[PDB]
């Protein structure tokens, strides 16, 4: 997310990245684990 | 316990009554920080 | 002495005016549901 993304918004994001990989493809999908905080430009409530 | 913890006495007031903490406060066992949600497949979660 | 200070005054001037202060964020963890902004709070730096 971009400068200033509260963590709930973020949420939604990611809850969307589960989804889609719960759904379209849940042949090849075992599982997501999800980590709405810090990604790898750093930690931050915009990043997942 | 949070019970011992809201317990704690912070005033006495001038006609004798009790300022407590929980009078001032929400005491709930918590977390050290809230900067990471970490769902798996969409539940909540932990691990190493 | 005009000022009836000595270097106690002085050196507790200093340690209160230069001072790098941490005051927290604005929409910090843990959140209420539905914010939109989270920026840092800052307050006294170190003069220069």
């Amino acid at each position: 997310l971009p400068a200033g993304a509260t963590q709930e918004r973020t949420q939604k994001v990611l809850n969307e990245v589960t989804h889609y990989y719960l759904t379209k493809e849940k042949n090849n999908v075992e599982s997501v684990f999800a980590f709405n905080g810090f990604g790898f430009a750093g930690r931050g409530q915009n990043t997942g | 316990s949070t019970e011992e913890f809201g317990k704690i006495l912070l005033k006495v007031n001038q006609d004798g009554s009790r300022v407590l903490l929980r009078d001032v406060a929400k005491i709930e066992l918590g977390g050290e920080n809230y900067d990471i949600i970490a769902e798996f497949n969409g539940q909540p979660a932990s691990g190493l | 002495n005009k000022f009836q200070l000595t270097p106690v005054d002085v050196i507790t001037a200093i340690k209160a005016q230069n001072a790098q202060v941490a005051a927290g964020q604005l929409g910090g963890t843990p959140p209420v549901k539905g914010q939109q902004l989270n920026a840092s709070i800052i307050a006294q730096t170190r003069l220069t």
